[PDB]
RNA sequence: CCAGAUCUUAAAGAUCAAAAGGAGCAGGUAUCAAGCACACCUAUAACGGUAGCUCAUAACGCCUUGCUCAACCACACCCC
């Protein structure tokens, strides 16, 4: 997560010169003090991309878009956590998870070099998709509980018999 | 100079799908067969299991699988002989050089 | 027209309608008789699974829930 | 050649090129970059083709 | 001999595609130019707003 | 791929081929959708270690049935 300082001239009011000059009122009416969460995501977007990307000047980069993206899916959670049963973002908070989950799969195979660094610095947990998408249902999920419980309970009647019973041969040589 | 298999296939190429066991890879091999009816070819997938001892397996990669004089198991019957195409890093056969799909990751006309 | 088959398939929902109404707690009675029948043949099953693992009695600590039980 | 293995490889090498695998673990590279429909068929079966004399005495 | 053939041919076809590749890559330069350019007159023009 | 049995003989040729294995092909039914130990490593041919394996391209079940024919597969009262 990511925090804009608030007294910050918002982009584009930044490589005019001759600002510092000026008296804090009118930099106080372009600070981020003024300005909508429109300007504040454009400052956040400035700052991800000059930290992990390799080349800023370039948008159509795989890269470049990943970090776009990764912008828009931490407003969406924002706006999620305030308005909880809004159902037009929650979709395209899904939907852009999904993007997302895609464009680094495509990535993945292209440039792996890339896509360690970009994984490592964005916090993402790439998850491989898993086969056979079933819907857990209790009968399922019951019957599976008590086969690995027979399967561990079959072991410790193997571990024991190993133990005890190879003793108890080995007793009558040992004597 | 009897080093033969009694398998069908002697070299062939697959696609890594896991390698959570041990020193062991599942990879996918994938050949053409003609339908009968419609006398087009569609691809036919099937699992093999392949010994790798270095560990140098991950998910994603293009494997050639060597023939195992003898079976280790009941399933394991082939032996990695080399990685053709390691995942995200794939080298260009003919140039030597990394590429990323289409572009090229080092000019091959930059010797300097 | 095809009203020819919305209307037939009118006056059959309206009489399934009308089946179900007249011997609802006939339907109650069966339906949760074939529940019970769903759970113990769900037990059988589970009891099947040790038994043939050579185990004796179940895992301990292991209560089989009723699955097929109205709840909340 | 119904036991021959031919698998694709769409979009991972900028040149595409063919790969021959022997028995004896020989390996076969056969670079692509111009050549027409034809001219394929021509050099493969030169390099790894029978020849004429040798199909019709089998 | 014909693995011989088959491995001069590919070297064969190597010269050619890094005779190629340097063409495209002398006119990918001059795209570059041209769109530096481009990109330095519109940056140019929107600074003055700015100001 | 083929041990083994047999025949011939200059002990290496041939006839039949168990077991085991797989490029592909192989009845109906998914209202049979999950099977429940079905994997692997080390050295041992133990122990120890990893937590995996098959499956919507049909696993696991159920029903019907000799066959792809110089012939092949199976049974020899019943309890495979
Ligand atoms: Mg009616
Ligand atoms: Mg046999
Ligand atoms: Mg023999
Ligand atoms: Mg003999
Ligand atoms: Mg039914
Ligand atoms: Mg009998």
């Amino acid at each position: 997560q990511d925090d804009p300082p608030p007294s910050m001239l918002l982009l584009d009011y930044q490589n005019v010169p001759g600002i510092h000059k000026v008296d804090d009122v009118v930099k106080r009416l372009l600070s981020l003090e003024m300005a909508n969460q429109k300007e504040k995501l454009k400052i956040k977007k400035m700052q991800l991309m000059n930290k992990v990307l390799e080349n800023p000047e370039d948008t159509s980069s795989l890269e470049a878009r990943i970090v776009a993206l990764t912008v828009k899916i931490r407003n969406y959670e924002e706006h999620m956590q305030k308005h909880r049963k809004d159902k037009a973002h929650k979709r395209f908070l899904l939907m852009s998870i999904d993007q997302r989950k895609k464009m680094l799969k495509n990535l993945r195979e292209t440039n792996y070099a890339v896509f360690e660094k970009i994984c490592k610095e964005l916090g993402i947990e790439y998850t491989f998709p898993p086969p056979y998408h079933r819907k857990a249902h209790r009968r399922w999920v019951t019957k599976k509980a008590l086969c690995t419980q027979v399967f561990r309970e079959v072991q410790k009647l193997k571990k024991q018999k190993r133990a005890l019973r190879a003793a108890a041969v080995a007793a009558h040589k040992q004597g | 100079s009897i080093a033969r298999s009694s398998v069908h296939a002697k070299w062939v190429v697959g696609k890594v799908i896991g390698t959570a066991m041990q020193k062991t890879a599942k990879v996918r091999v994938t050949r053409l067969v003609l339908d009968p009816y419609l006398l087009k070819y569609f691809n036919k997938r099937k699992t093999y299991f392949a010994h790798d001892a270095l560990q140098q397996c991950t998910v994603g990669d293009i494997v050639l699988l060597k023939a195992l004089p003898v079976p280790r198991t009941k399933h394991v019957k082939h032996e990695l002989a080399e990685i053709i195409f390691k995942v995200g890093q794939v080298i260009d056969p003919v140039t030597g050089k990394p590429c990323a799909g289409t572009t090229y990751l080092e000019s091959p006309i930059s010797p300097e | 027209k095809n009203i020819l088959k919305i209307r037939r398939r009118k006056m059959n929902h309206h009489k399934y309608r009308k089946l179900v109404k007249r011997t609802r707690f006939l339907r109650r009675k069966v339906r949760e008789g074939r529940l019970r029948q769903k759970q113990v043949k769900f037990e059988r099953d589970l009891k099947r699974i040790w038994q043939k693992a050579g185990l004796k009695e179940a895992p301990a600590g292991w209560q089989t829930p009723k699955i097929y039980l109205k709840n909340q | 050649n119904p036991w021959v293995q031919i698998t694709m490889f769409k979009n991972m090498t900028p040149s595409p090129f063919l790969r021959f695998y022997l028995d004896s673990g020989e390996q076969v590279l056969v670079d692509v970059e111009s050549k027409s429909n034809k001219e394929i068929v021509e050099h493969i079966r030169k390099i790894l083709g029978k020849n004429e004399e040798t199909l019709e005495k089998e | 001999e014909l693995m011989a053939w088959n491995q001069a041919e590919n070297q064969r076809l190597h010269e050619l595609r890094l005779a190629r590749l340097r063409q495209e890559a002398l006119e990918q330069e001059r795209r570059q130019a041209e769109e530096a350019v481009l990109q330095a007159r519109e940056a140019q023009a929107w600074a003055q707003l700015k100001e």
